[PDB]
């Protein structure tokens, strides 16, 4: 058995009583009949109330997660309790989609995202394939940044090309901060490509402070990594136009698509199951209830859960939990304030929409520079 | 006003130490301005019901801090957790004062968390500095697998590295495993004398066992050890004049309550006279919002300096721990340990006593015999 967890929304209940009676929804081969639960104000009282009564009531076999995003905090809980009631978990949502580095020794946490190496591996390519070869790197004291600078450094070292990074900064953007000493290492600056990495409510105190520097330009070009950006589709004022990050292929979907690609895996891994071993391996969590001393059994079903491929996709796991080699996209903020794929990045090799990037001005009308030319050949 | 402090711990006559405690504050420095309070719980053997205890300890006071405890042990890792998360998720600052795991100073992971003892990490400091006093510079080192383990590598090579000496054949083994006599005898043949330990008091007890066949404990051969490495069901089998060390005064459990309440007390009102310190939101159900001034309580409390410390100065590092301890070097004669030395901060300083070398030696045996043979 499946079941589903709502733990953030407007109202769409339409869709929670439409995913109410499907027990005949799927194709996948199994007893795919799901029950269901519900979450208003997700805390660590009710969150950690609910999804283990419902242990009791049933033995169902996993969850699958969803919620809205901003919140950090509810990462770690999931991993809490899939450590003690030893029953595999799987997030597909904003929130716990940023990957968490060590997770506990015996947990089956199993999240859905990218990690931040995975990302820098994807910027570091688009930075040369216009060769910009040149760049800064900002970061504020944000909670794993350390993590983040030792990825640059580890990068520009593996690569073939001079990577000749000037500078780097380091500044206080919270809500409260002496804006003159961060403007004094703001307005000390020169550099083509900015590499920025901060949280959202980081990033509005920032690109603020970006314009009265003169840092915005179409003299300038950003990146930031996933993390930044705001929900997906409504982006905030102060983010300047040409803004690049890039962005996991389920970038663009319906809510009620991602949950069907999600039971395909608990499905596609089951009865991957009976094929090989045999016959549904037991399915079974316990509550407070004396919970986990040891799991023989379980944790060899863990491992037909990793490589599972499905409509034409991969989906294999790595034992940190987190996606390997999926196919990933770039995304840009064009002059109506959206978000445009850019380019694909499939099997290893970027491809690209742009073979020169449009450079934007103050209002808008596209400034070519002028001494750039098309050549035209055949063989 | 009415600050409200909190805490679990284990016994009950130790919250009536902390009670007493946090009175003899309040007679301290208190006055008319701000009084305090306190409020205390027991553990549980199922952690989910401490988290929840933890929800009811927390609706039941508008809780400005926690302290936590572990004095009964059947899992000396899964004790401090729970509170770990169930407060950090409002940016509760939570002090720990008796946990010795490398996994709470990652905070990536735990948004709001310090300590009054520094971990197993911040131990090969005092390795590297005798290797400095006593001139050894050709070390093996013996790691387990498990993060607790790995951190003391990145510790040792970053701070080799910044003299260019790079010790050599860093062996690893995984955890409970038995018959590791597969992986000394690789490190039979190296040049190195000096071998150094690292590992659980599980594990430690085997490899003792496993040296007693390959007899590498025999003369000659030196080697030193950390905290956890002797003191267990290990001890019994250790070889003698394994130069391990030891903590000043730490599992003393009652000591370092009369040192928190004076590092946070002294805090709190270096706060509140200050901007808008409003409130932190009583009720775990019915709130989802963190408390808007959590980060700065912990900005403030970062670098309180505290004089009269029982244990001695306390001070905090960049990532939150106990800086400039206390560390008193022993030495295993006729299975008993007996003092060395002391450590204090950054310098060692032996007295009045003959070392006892494993072979049974009086002379500083150093390593590296040069191997005349040759492949
Ligand atoms: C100052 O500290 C005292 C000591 O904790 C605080 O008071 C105590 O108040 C709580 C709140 O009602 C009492 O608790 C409840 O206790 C009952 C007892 O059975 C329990 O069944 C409930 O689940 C609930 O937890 C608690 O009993 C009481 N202490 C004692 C010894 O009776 C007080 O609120 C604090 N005030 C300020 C201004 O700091
Ligand atoms: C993908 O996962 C499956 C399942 O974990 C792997 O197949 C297992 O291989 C081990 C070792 O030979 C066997 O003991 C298991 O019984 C196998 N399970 C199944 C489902 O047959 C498989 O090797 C992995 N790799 C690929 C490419 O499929
Ligand atoms: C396991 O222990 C035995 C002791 O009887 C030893 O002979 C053998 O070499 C060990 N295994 C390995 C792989 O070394
Ligand atoms: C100890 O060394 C080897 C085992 O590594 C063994 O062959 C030898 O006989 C032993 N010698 C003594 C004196 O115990
Ligand atoms: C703990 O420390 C205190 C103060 O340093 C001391 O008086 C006491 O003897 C120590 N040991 C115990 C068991 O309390
Ligand atoms: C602890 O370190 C201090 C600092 O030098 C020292 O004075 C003291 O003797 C040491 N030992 C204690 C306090 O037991
Ligand atoms: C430690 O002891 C030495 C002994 O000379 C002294 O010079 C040094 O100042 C002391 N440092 C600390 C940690 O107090």
């Amino acid at each position: 058995t499946v079941a589903v967890v709502f733990s953030s929304s407007g109202p769409p209940q339409a869709q929670f009583r439409a995913r109410l009676t499907p027990q005949s929804f799927l194709d996948l081969p199994l007893e795919i009949q799901p029950l269901t639960v519900g979450v208003n104000t997700t805390n660590p009282s009710s969150l950690l109330t609910q999804i283990c009564g419902l242990l009791g009531a049933a033995h169902v076999h996993g969850i699958v997660f969803e919620d809205n995003v901003d919140t950090e905090a509810v990462a770690q809980i999931l991993d809490f309790i899939s450590s003690q009631t030893h029953v595999p978990i799987l997030s597909i949502s904003g929130g716990s989609a940023v990957v968490l580095t060590p997770k506990e020794p015996g947990s089956a946490f199993l999240q859905l995202g990218v990690s931040l190496e995975q990302q820098l591996q994807v910027l570091f390519k688009v930075l040369e394939e216009y060769d910009w070869s040149a760049f800064a790197v900002i970061t504020s004291l944000h909670p794993g940044h350390a993590l983040f600078l030792e990825g640059v450094r580890a990068v520009a070292d593996a690569s073939h090309v001079s990577w000749r990074l000037l500078d780097v900064v380091t500044l206080e953007l919270g809500p409260g901060g002496p804006r003159a000493r961060t403007q004094r290492l703001l307005r000390q600056l020169d550099a083509p490509v900015f590499v920025a990495y901060c949280s959202r409510e980081e990033a509005e105190v920032l690109f603020a402070e970006a314009a009265q520097a003169g840092l915005v330009g179409p003299g300038h070009v950003w990146l930031v990594p996933n993390l930044a950006l705001g929900s997906t589709d409504a982006p905030p004022a102060t983010f300047p136009v040409g803004l690049i990050s890039v962005v996991t292929e389920s970038w663009r979907l319906s809510l009620r698509q991602k949950v069907r690609d999600g039971v395909a895996i608990l499905a596609l891994g089951a009865h991957s199951y009976w094929r090989q071993h045999g016959t549904l391996p037991a399915p079974a969590g316990d509550c407070r209830v004396h919970p986990g001393p040891v799991s023989p059994a379980r944790e060899a079903f863990y491992r037909h859960l990793l490589n599972v491929t499905w409509e034409g996709r991969d989906f294999s796991f790595s034992p940190g939990g987190y996606l390997v080699q999926p196919t990933m996209v770039v995304i840009a903020l064009n002059r109506h304030r959206l978000w445009e794929m850019v380019g694909r990045w499939e099997h290893g090799v970027l491809y690209m929409k742009y073979p020169v990037w449009p450079r934007y001005s103050a209002s808008l009308q596209p400034v070519v520079d002028s001494r750039h030319l098309t050549v035209a050949t055949l063989e | 006003k009415i600050v409200n402090i909190g805490a679990v711990l284990s016994t009950r006559k130790h919250e009536q130490m902390f009670r007493e405690a946090v009175n003899q504050a309040n007679k301290r420095h208190g006055s008319w301005k701000i009084q305090l309070n306190a409020t205390s719980v027991t553990h549980k053997p199922n952690a989910i019901q401490m988290a929840l205890s933890v929800c009811e300890d927390l609706i039941s006071s508008q809780v400005y801090a926690i302290l936590v405890s572990h004095p009964p042990t059947p899992n000396d890792h899964f004790t401090p957790t729970p509170v770990s998360y169930t407060a950090g998720f409002y940016r509760i600052p939570v002090l720990g004062l008796t946990t010795r795991m490398s996994i709470y100073s990652d905070k990536s992971i735990h948004l709001s968390f310090l300590r009054t003892v520094p971990p197993y990490s911040h131990q090969s400091s005092v390795w590297f500095e005798m290797m400095r006093v006593y001139s050894w510079n050709h070390i093996i080192l013996l790691v387990s697998d498990d993060h607790e383990g790995r951190a003391a590598q990145k510790r040792l090579e970053t701070l080799l590295e910044e003299r260019e000496s790079k010790a050599e054949k860093v062996l690893q083994f995984d955890p409970g495993t038995k018959n590791v006599t597969a992986l000394l005898m690789e490190a039979k043949e190296l040049e190195a004398r000096v071998i150094i330990l690292s590992a659980s008091e599980d594990d430690a007890a085997t490899v003792y066992r496993a040296a007693a066949m390959l007899n590498m404990t025999g003369s000659g051969y030196v080697w030193l050890v950390g905290e956890r490495e002797i003191s267990g069901n290990a001890l019994r089998y250790a070889p003698d004049g394994i130069l391990g060390l030891q903590l000043i005064n730490g599992k003393n459990e009652s000591a370092h309550i009369s040192d928190a309440v004076g590092v946070v007390a002294q805090a709190v009102h270096e706060l509140l006279e200050k901007e808008n310190i409003t409130d932190p939101p009583r009720g775990c159900v019915g709130n989802t919002n963190i408390w808007k001034t959590g980060p700065l309580f912990k900005r403030v409390l970062m670098s309180s300096k505290y004089a009269d410390g029982v244990t001695g100065r306390v001070e905090f590092n960049e990532d939150g721990d106990r800086k400039f301890a206390n560390y008193s070097i022993m030495n295993l004669q006729n299975r008993k340990l007996v003092q060395v030395g002391i450590y204090n901060g950054t310098h060692v300083i032996p007295n009045d006593r003959k070392i006892i070398w494993p072979g049974g030696e009086t002379e500083k045996p150093r390593g590296y015999q040069m191997s005349t043979r040759l492949k």
